[PDB]
RNA sequence: AUACUGCCAGCUGGGACUGAGGACUGCGACGUAAGUCAAGGAUGCUGGCAUAAUGGUUAUAUGCCGCCCGUCUUGAAACACGGACCAAGGAGUCUAACGUCUAUGCGAGUGUUUGGGUGUAAAACCCAUACGCGUAAUGAAAGUGAACGUAGGUUGGGGCCUCGCAAGAGGUGCACAAUCGACCGAUCCUGAUGUCUUCGGAUGGAUUUGAGUAAGAGCAUAGCUGUUGGGACCCGAAAGAU
RNA sequence: AUAUGUAAGAAGUCCUUGUUACUUAAUUGAACGUGGACAUUUGAAUGAAGAGCUUUUAGUGGGCCAUUUUUGGUAAGCAG
RNA sequence: CCUGAAAAUGGAUGGCGCUCAAGCGUGUUACCUAUACUCUACCGUCAGGGUUGAUAUGAUGCCCUGACGAGUAGGCAGGCG
């Protein structure tokens, strides 16, 4: 017998081998496992694990988010890299000439980028141009702003968006939610 | 890239140089070992000559071996056995003797036998059952390169360099001792010498501090 | 593939310890020492033999 | 599908995952929302504060069409102008030929000022407008004409 | 009856609802019958629109 | 029928399975619960430092 | 029935002291507490306002708030399987500065001072504390100290 | 110059179990120079037998061990309950509305399928209405409605932007967490120009409050799991009613 | 005695304020800061098996028995 | 050691039997054997890694290394029908 200090036969807890059955995603994985093993570039390691991520863990990146990213000083000519969808933002009126590498582009997002004179490349094209991830800037979308997460941690005095169908007066705005009816949370 | 003699010659020459200094260092350790034991003997003779009593230094190293199984152990000694890396019966580790570690030993006294190992048993422990913790893996020492690749930053280059850092508790004892995987000993070849293990050694049992008699117990377990 | 224990397999012993050659050749396991008659004091034997 | 469910995997195990001691009985705690004040209080109060009681005033014969007032924010205002002429309008930013943006025709009742339109003049026809949205529209050189 | 954090639902199925359930299986059938009725009706009023 | 009334038996063991971790500490604790007079003044002092710093590194 | 009021089982805990009743000596009101100071909690039974709960007797915390007569103390309390952050509004009579904290700050200055002296010459000052070490060898002289031989005594009544 | 103790990288024997593993490498040892070796795991030689001889199966005998399963239960072999035997049948389902997660498409949008058009006819294919959800919140409501800052400051922060040849920093930092702010609604205050003098409405605020803003993330389909109503995993009342 | 709180530092330490509407008689302080001085010892020991974090959901919510402490009871294979 | 010492079917230092014991107290050894310990093989699980090499070897392929394995209620996974 052994006095075990930790749980035995414990799986890693991180993803490898993305859950997706998409062959082209798997093709990108096999390319980036090779890069993450033979290159020593930290960029290739994070791209490899980012390709395993589930859809909610790959929030969309709007071209607004990229334009702000390219406004970092020294970052104007960097290759913007996003593992996921690049979406189009109609709240901006100017887009620079940048290069964006992404898994997916929406029709407006791709049209916005090419009209400004830049490129809309995939991650296999980025690897040819940047095997070590040279001059790249990885863009991640907002992950804690989706609708599901605002119900996480719901409890007394937490302010976390009850799970509710109908919204309005007489839908959970009473006893327990105001001091004029009992108590407040 | 013809590569028949040029590359292998340099590597063998580098290996030969590492052997010469390992040989030089092992000769120095033997001289230091022999000097210390004689000097203790000479001091005892001199104190006897001048009508006085020579009190030997308190032993600086203990080897502790867990002699109890893993069932029915109260939480505090169970935590101490884990921090001493004794998670199996007959598992043994070296412990640098200090008040911080001595109080640890008194807590786990009913579950272990320990004492003061000599150079002979440490050499035999490391040679026979010596495994290094490398990448969280238990790899047999079996080669000077394996210690030099993991403890060379502390100047420990050979198996004897590792043994030296254990027998004479050195500045890098903690790194050298933790590098060693907990020793996995057998049951004693001739038995425990007592009918019942789970009394103190003083009471005719087996657990607790047997000062020098750990050498006989360990050598028969190793 | 197979662990070989020194203190047996003298070849693996010499690989780990080049000094095993010299220790063996000079017989440092059985080494004599010089003698000098340093006599303990008479008080020391009286205390030991004290009833 | 049926073959991927745990009912298939529970075959041969006595209790079907429901336990031997506390079994799968019919309605051990009541039906539906029963006992919400009594033995389900610890759930209601934790997850659904405000559930019990009444809050405000009643409105008989409330017609939802009365309050139909979808909002258009100013950052979305230029999406009402069609795409082909949009590029022309920004680059030719000028009075006396400002595009007319019929907000009601698009399907919005009120115009809100979420801010940062370009300084291109625009004529904005609306039912209701916010103070800031009209302020920002003038600063771009344009105007808000109230449409009924 | 009431359990962990979920939206409170109102599923009105406490009457004998299972007797008054209509599946529109004849969606395709009704559409064909309607086009036929339009076809025959137009013929009977052959010049009329 | 009488049952068992109360025991803390097994409760310490349960609490140690994935247990007694200390609360995570942060730089910049929340200024809630501290004196409002200090809070109101702290807001003005922090504002001036940001303006003072911005002027220096213009 | 059972009784669990605020001050239940506080008979001896909140007892004043032997020959230490009455008014509190004023040095307790002269001590200054800043945010971040480590304080001990020993409830003074004479002062009934700003009193800690009996759970917090003997607990040591950190000051986070300083008010007219009191200090907010953060105390970690074990509730189930985790520690919860508790905030105590305690009057100054029920707290005192931790002495170990003040001792460590002196070590911080002593460590910096020792580093400054050694850095002038590089003598490996080794600021790090060490456990008590096993004794070194020593020689015990017998002159004037002849060993005195002892035996077990016989049993006797002494009644 | 010795029944004790310690050490020997001292010596000489006698037994047992094991032989895992490469189409080519390592670390070493041994002679002063063809190289050998017990050095990152068994080979050499010699027999007998190519068959039920070894072995698999099965029956018995022998040695030792072996209470009847399912169930409820702290506790069952129980002097607790069901079970004489066998075959076939026999018990977590489908739907409405949903939570988490995951996959897919499109993406500030999304959903063709009420319907229309077609059709090889319940398929498939097509459709430049509306409607649902999302894109705005907040208040009981009347109502009002989200950037004067590079969409802020601070801490951390992966990744990215030089190398100097063996201590080795700085710059940029969009996920995210902590925190101080700013904006919108509500509440409580100020109440300016102006004026059907009784309306109008802050730039000024407040240990107040919101399921908010602060360069959108959603919509749809499918799947497991979990929820509610349903006969609702299957069987089972004493009753009540027409 | 046993048990128990805290601390043993990089979010730490050493300058006439840099800010404030707080505070002080007062640049007095308080809080938070810019620049300066500190990687093999980063300020006890031992260990660390990867930290930290989130969502969701099952079963369970009859317990019982050693040693030691201990209550009621003469006691109990009793009750707590 | 004996008396004190009485219960109901026949009867239990486990049984036989044991009397300088095979009893009792103690000391010293030798010896026996667990699914425990040491070492080795094989299965699985988990972890950490290697591998874009020739006119043979899909890179969830091939391979290296270490540790670990009890399980009701229950969860999940890979499979069988």
């Amino acid at each position: 017998g052994i006095d075990h200090t930790s749980k035995q036969h414990k799986r890693s807890g991180h993803r490898t081998a993305p859950k997706s059955d998409n062959v082209y995603l798997k093709l990108l994985v096999k390319l980036y496992t090779f890069l993450a093993r033979r290159t020593d570039a930290p960029f290739n390691k994070v791209v490899l694990k980012a390709l395993f991520l589930s859809k909610i863990n790959r929030p969309p990146v709007s071209v607004s988010r990229i334009a702000r990213a390219l406004k970092q000083e020294g970052a104007a000519n960097k290759t913007v890299v996003v593992v996921g969808t690049v979406t189009d933002d109609a709240r901006i009126f100017e887009f620079p000439k940048t290069t964006v590498a992404a898994l997916r582009f929406t029709a407006g997002a791709r049209a916005k980028i090419v009209k400004a004179g830049g490129e809309c490349i995939t991650l296999d094209q980025l690897a040819v141009r940047a095997p070590k991830g040279q001059n790249t800037l990885i863009l991640r979308g907002p992950r804690n702003s989706r609708e599901a997460v605002r119900h996480f941690g719901m409890g007394p005095h937490k302010g976390k968006a009850p799970r509710i169908l109908s919204t309005g007066r007489k839908f959970e705005r009473a006893r327990g939610r105001r001091r004029s009816k009992g108590f407040k949370v | 890239a013809e590569q028949v003699a040029a590359e292998r010659a340099a590597r063998k020459a580098a290996n030969k140089e590492k052997r010469a200094i390992i040989l030089e260092r092992n000769a120095a350790y033997q001289k230091e070992y022999e000097t210390a034991e004689r000097n203790i003997i000479q001091a005892k003779r001199d104190a006897k000559a001048a009508g006085s009593y020579y009190v030997e230094a308190q032993h600086k190293l203990v080897f502790v071996v867990r002699i109890k199984g893993i069932n029915k152990i109260p939480p505090k000694p169970r935590k101490v056995l884990q921090l001493l890396r004794l998670t199996r019966i007959n598992s043994g580790t070296f412990v640098k003797v200090t008040k911080a570690t001595l109080e640890l030993l008194k807590l786990i006294e009913p579950y272990v036998a320990y004492g003061y190992p000599s150079y002979s048993t440490i050499r035999q422990l490391v040679y026979k059952r010596g495994f290094g913790k490398i990448n969280k893996q238990r790899v047999p020492l079996s080669d000077n390169a394996i210690i030099e690749a993991n403890l060379g930053k502390y100047g420990i280059l050979s198996i004897d360099d590792l043994i030296h850092e254990i027998i004479t508790v050195g500045p890098h004892f903690k790194q050298a001792n933790n590098f060693l995987w907990p020793f996995k000993l057998s049951n004693p070849s001739g038995g425990w010498g007592v009918p019942r293990k789970f009394k103190h050694f003083i009471q005719g049992g087996s657990f607790g501090n047997r000062e020098e008699f750990i050498n006989k117990l360990v050598k028969s377990m190793n | 593939v197979l662990k070989k224990n020194p203190l047996k397999n003298k070849q693996v012993l010499l690989r780990l310890n080049p000094y095993a050659k010299v220790f063996a050749a000079e017989k440092l396991g059985s080494k004599k020492a010089e003698k000098t008659g340093t006599k303990p004091a008479a008080v020391f034997t009286e205390t030991l033999k004290h009833d | 599908p049926s073959r991927f469910t745990k009912t298939r995997k529970h075959r041969g195990h006595v209790s079907a995952g429901k336990g031997r001691i506390g079994k799968h009985r019919k309605h051990p705690g009541g039906r539906g929302m029963a006992g919400g004040q009594h033995h389900h209080r610890i759930n209601m109060d934790k997850y659904h504060p405000g559930y019990f009681g009444k809050v405000g005033m009643r409105y008989f014969h409330k017609q939802q069409a009365h309050f139909w007032k979808p909002v258009l924010n100013l950052d979305k205002l230029w999406t009402l102008i069609p795409e082909d002429k949009r590029d022309q309008y920004l680059k030719s930013a000028s009075k006396e030929t400002a595009p007319v943006i019929d907000t009601l025709a698009a399907g919005y009742g009120k115009i809100l000022g979420k801010g940062r339109i370009p300084n291109v003049p625009v004529i904005v026809k609306a039912r209701f407008v916010s103070k800031l949205a009209e302020e920002k529209i003038r600063a771009a050189g344009g105007v808000v004409e109230l449409i009924a | 009856a009431i359990s962990k954090n979920l939206p409170i639902l109102k599923n009105h199925f406490r009457k004998h609802w299972q007797e008054r359930v209509k599946v529109h299986f004849d969606q395709a059938g009704k559409k064909v019958s309607r086009r036929n009725a339009r076809a025959t009706r137009a013929a009977k009023i052959a010049p009329r629109p | 029928a009488k049952s068992k009334n109360h025991t803390a038996h097994n409760q310490t063991r349960k609490a140690h399975r994935n247990g007694i971790k200390k609360p995570k500490t942060y730089k910049y604790p929340s200024l809630k619960g501290v004196d409002p007079k200090f809070r109101r003044n702290h807001k003005h002092a922090l504002h001036g430092t940001a303006k003072a710093l911005a002027a220096a590194k213009k | 029935g059972k009784s669990h009021g605020y001050r239940s089982r506080t008979r001896y805990m909140f007892q004043r002291d032997f020959r230490k009743h009455g008014a509190v000596h004023l040095s307790t009101y002269l001590k200054v507490y800043k945010v971040g100071d480590i304080v001990d909690i020993k409830a003074n039974g004479s002062i009934q306002k700003g009193m800690p709960h009996k759970f917090y007797q003997g607990k040591t915390g950190v000051v986070y708030n300083v008010t007219k007569s009191s200090v907010g103390v953060i105390i970690n309390k074990m509730v189930g399987n985790r520690y919860l952050e508790k905030r105590l509004n305690l009057r100054v009579e029920h707290i005192k500065h931790s002495k170990c904290r003040q001792e460590f700050l002196e070590r911080v200055k002593a460590n910096a001072a020792k580093r400054a002296e050694a850095k002038a010459q590089g003598v490996a000052v080794q600021l790090k504390r060490q456990p008590a070490q096993p004794r070194e060898s020593r020689i015990v002289s017998t002159e004037g100290n002849v060993p005195q031989t002892l035996a077990p005594v016989p049993y006797e009544t002494f009644i």
